[PDB]
RNA sequence: CGUCGUCAGCUCGUGCCGUGAGGUGUUGGGUUAAGUCCCGCAACGAGCGCAACCCCCGCCGUUAGUUGCCAGCGGUUCGGCCGGGCACUCUAACGGGACUGCCCGCGAAAGCGGGAGGAAGGAGGGGACGACGUCUGGUCAGCAUGGCCCUUACGGCCUG
């Protein structure tokens, strides 16, 4: 999650298998979603927040 | 002419119709015999007919969805002692007592997490 | 300990979501960021004004931002010049002509998050900080409230060893859902570290 | 348990003999949920003694269990840190558990290739009087009333 | 001949949306099919609450979509230009079909 | 048959020196059986209202009869002064005047105004409380 | 965030006892999953906890019938495929139902053992939910952050 790494992720990298996805708010690139674009962390912080429509906490 | 009854047993669901007749049940256009083939507890899903005496005059109608076979089997069952109930109403007085009408309600538990299926726990050695 | 954030844990009872729209797999990423970067910029520029919420709408193609603010007057100013250039500023951000609405917050104690950042200004002004909970505590059980709760995390008073200080009064029953508990973080930027004061709001039952 | 006493479980009877035992010895013989597959080799036997035995299987089944039906366990009790097998009377419901076991065990240990003869065969020894489950109830009966003596550690 | 296919992820708006169309729609003459309940979709998201490690921890989230259905019979011109003039509650999306 | 007020079930541990502590509960049992009788209870689900219910029920067993005391009664009377010692001592600390069917068992001194009697014996019991509330209804 | 641990505990107000630190409550008997209840008792209550409020499953009602369904009838290339209905299964909204509520015995009461009735019977099965606190517990490598350090390299591109 150094800057330059972020700045670098955002751009064509000569191939397209060479590109990656990215937490939007934080860096990290790890365990990212492509449904939200948030990794596990910023999920949750998020999630908490209500500030996700319709994201709620499961019990089934 | 026509006494229904649904019934349902561990994500299994029938529908049954009885009416008067020989006695010749039939499942999903097939015949009892035929649908359950080698399954030994089979016959029991027939069992709240003939505790009535009965299995010589209804010819039972059902269709069956969801779940396996003993699942079925138990639907099927269920089904056949409301029918019952609802064509005689006074059978509920002899039906009740030999657990023919309760359905019983134990479905699968669901998995939890930090464990295996849902109550075993991942071994650990060297403590 | 580690309990569990009081907003949601009550999202779907007794909650509302801060955000209030829909999308397919398609755009939800997309409308997601912009909504966080309006929020991060209402954050930033409405911070003197005592804001206490963002709501967000959209309906097609169009945003319904709605703030929530103790003080309106600071947002507004003469003849709306300070609200006109703020609302060209969200559209210039996103071209979708953002439709803002300022709302005015009733007795202003009444709201965690508010409360939370008075006591964060100050600790940043070096108040005592036990003292400090203990008048926001009671400011805020005056006026109604039929529970508060504060918290500061840590690092008390540039002290080498960091620890919790804690005030309650009334009634907080957080295992309860029907319980209309409002939260409120803030975080105090010091010298000596950072301070994180929680303010816990119990304002009547269902 | 600690409060409760465990309500015996009341199992169903079984369909083809109208019997409870005949149920629990079918799920005795059922191994990893093949319930279908025991009762097949459970019928299997039974008529294989039909066949080589003129009575009814059931009879002869029941017989059985009753010959390997002990009366007396060791027990192993914790004394200055040392184990005495204290001679105990099994209950009925014990009687009928170790009885339906220990033939279990006993059929599966033959050399006959298939589970069906091995259960036919366990059964038929079993109500002669003699056989595998027989030996070990016996065995099981001389361990008690020998260590007598260790028998005033009353458990 | 026209489907109308509701979409949202609060029922309590969707319902009330669906009550209002159907119910203008009804005022306008011709028959309405009824408002129709169809499965709901409901995505799942299981994450470690730690943010280092503890990888039991397991904090559940679920996204569900409802949906529903109108399907009015013989389109009044009163009808259609009645409809696709009323302003959707801040949640609900609609969809016109043939 | 008087509107003097009554205990006979258990004198609670401050009745009368803890005074306020106790029209607490005289107040949360006004409440409670204000809110049974009330057309708001179709909320609070059955097991809600059990409890109420069973609450009510302790509340109207024990605090029946001192409902009635709106401040410190201005006398007492005790039926035996060592059985009901506690009230007697409360008697004593606030300056009330007490009045005792007093027995063999007993302390004279503690007793402002002593009826010298049988504290057992129902009929004498009957005799003496019946005499006291017949002079309390004439003399009004 | 983990852990003791979903273990049942941690305290406060007024009153009372003690010269005082402090005690009482919160101890005792019974019972419970539980500081959950009953009785006794100078305590009477309350707050955070237990429980319940929320969700899923189990039974039944209504509202609704397409893309789901097919008992009766009419077609039928044998396909619910057609016309039909929407009865049944189902789908998803709102409610009902279970509370020792009703009888028999027992106990001072909490409650216990049987009995109907009921889909379910005494916590109906499962989940979410983790007290004051303990561990100089884990994470400066999710993020933020005080202090120290490098800033032609401890920064940044590229091939292997
Ligand atoms: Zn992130």
């Amino acid at each position: 999650a150094r800057k330059a790494l972020i700045e670098k992720a955002k751009r064509t990298p000569k191939f397209k298998v060479r590109a990656y996805t990215r937490c939007v708010r934080c860096g990290r690139a790890r365990s990212v979603y492509r449904f939200f674009g948030l990794c596990r962390i910023c999920l949750r912080e998020l999630a908490h927040k209500g500030q996700l429509p319709g994201v709620r906490k499961a019990s089934w | 002419e026509q006494y229904y009854g649904t019934g349902r047993r561990k994500e299994a669901v029938a529908r049954v119709f009885l009416r008067p007749g020989n006695g010749k049940v039939t499942v999903n256009g097939q015949d009892f015999n035929e649908y359950f083939q080698g399954l030994v507890r089979a016959v029991a899903a027939l069992e709240p007919l003939r505790a009535v005496d009965a299995l010589g005059h209804f010819d039972a109608y059902i269709t069956v969805r969801g779940g396996g076979k003993s699942g079925q089997i138990d639907a099927i069952k269920l089904g056949i002692a409301r029918a019952l109930v609802q064509y005689n109403p006074d059978y509920r007085a002899k039906l009740k007592p030999l657990g023919f009408l309760t359905r019983d309600a134990r479905v699968v538990e669901r998995k939890k997490y930090g464990k295996h299926k849902a109550r075993r726990a991942p071994q650990y050695s060297k403590r | 300990g580690n309990k569990i954030h009081p907003i949601g844990f009550r999202l779907g009872i007794t909650r509302d979501w801060e955000s209030r729209w829909y999308a397919g797999k398609k755009q939800y990423r997309h409308l997601l960021l912009e909504d966080q970067r309006i929020r991060g910029l209402l954050e930033k520029e409405l911070y003197s004004a005592g804001l206490a919420r963002v709501d967000i709408e959209r309906a097609a193609d169009n945003v319904a931002v709605t703030v929530h603010v103790a003080k309106p007057g600071v947002v507004i100013g003469r003849g709306g010049e300070r609200i006109r250039v703020l609302r060209e500023e969200l559209a210039k951000l996103t071209g979708k002509n953002v439709a803002l609405n300022v709302q005015e917050v009733q007795n202003p104690n009444l709201s965690a998050p508010l409360v939370a950042q008075r006591v964060a200004e100050q600790i940043e002004r070096r108040f005592a900080v036990r003292r400090a909970i203990k008048q926001a505590v009671q400011r805020v059980m005056e006026s109604g409230a039929k529970g508060a709760k504060v918290i500061v995390s840590g690092r008390i008073g540039g002290a080498e060893q960091a620890r919790t200080e804690w005030a309650a009064q009334g009634r907080v029953p957080l295992h309860t859902l029907r319980a209309n508990i409002d939260y409120g973080f803030a975080l105090a930027r010091t010298t000596y570290g950072v301070l994180g004061v929680k303010a816990y709001i119990f304002l009547g039952e269902v | 348990a600690r409060r409760r006493r465990a309500e015996v479980r009341q199992l169903q009877p079984d369909l083809v003999y109208g019997d409870v035992l005949v149920t629990a010895f079918i799920n005795k013989i059922m191994r990893d949920g093949k319930k279908n597959l025991a009762a097949r080799i459970f019928y299997d036997a039974c008529k294989i003694i039909q066949e080589k035995t003129g009575q009814e299987p059931l009879k002869v089944f029941k017989q059985a269990v009753e010959n390997v039906k002990p009366r007396m366990e060791v027990r192993s009790r914790r004394v200055g840190g040392a184990n005495y097998q204290v001679p105990m009377e099994v209950s009925p419901r014990r009687q009928q558990s170790l009885a339906l076991r220990w033939l279990v065990q006993a059929a599966n240990q033959r050399p006959e290739r298939r589970a069906a003869v091995r259960i036919a065969h366990e059964l038929m020894d079993a109500a002669e009087g003699k056989g595998g489950a027989v030996k070990k109830k016996e065995d099981v009966e001389r361990m008690a009333e020998a260590n007598r003596a260790y028998a005033h550690y009353r458990w | 001949k026209i489907r109308i296919k509701l979409r949202g992820f609060d029922h309590k708006t969707l319902d009330a949306s669906a009550q209002k169309i159907v119910e203008a729609a009804r005022r306008s003459g011709a028959q309405v099919s009824g408002p129709i309940p169809l499965p709901t979709r409901v995505r799942r998201f299981t994450v470690i609450r730690g943010p280092f490690k503890h990888k039991d921890s397991r904090e559940h989230f679920e996204l569900r979509t409802h949906n529903r259905l109108v399907d009015i019979i013989n389109p009044n011109r009163k009808t259609i230009e009645q409809l696709m003039t009323l302003d959707l509650p801040t949640g609900v999306e609609i969809e016109i079909k043939t | 048959r008087a509107g003097m007020p009554y205990v006979n079930q258990r004198w609670l541990g401050g009745m009368l020196t803890n005074f306020k502590t106790i029209s607490q509960r005289v107040h949360r049992l006004e409440e409670l059986e204000a809110l049974f009788a009330s057309p708001e209870i179709e909320e609070r689900p059955k097991k809600e209202q059990v409890r109420l219910k069973h609450e009510l029920e302790r509340l109207q067993k024990y605090l029946s009869g001192f409902r009635l005391l709106k401040r410190l009664p201005d006398a007492i009377f005790v039926v035996d002064p060592t059985k009901e010692a506690i009230a007697v001592r409360e008697a004593r600390k606030l300056f009330i005047p007490v009045i005792a069917l007093a027995d063999t068992d007993s302390d004279p001194d503690l007793v402002d105004y002593i009826i010298p009697g049988n504290d057992d014996a129902i009929r004498s019991i009957q005799l003496i409380l019946s005499r006291a509330v017949d002079l309390i209804i004439q003399a009004r």
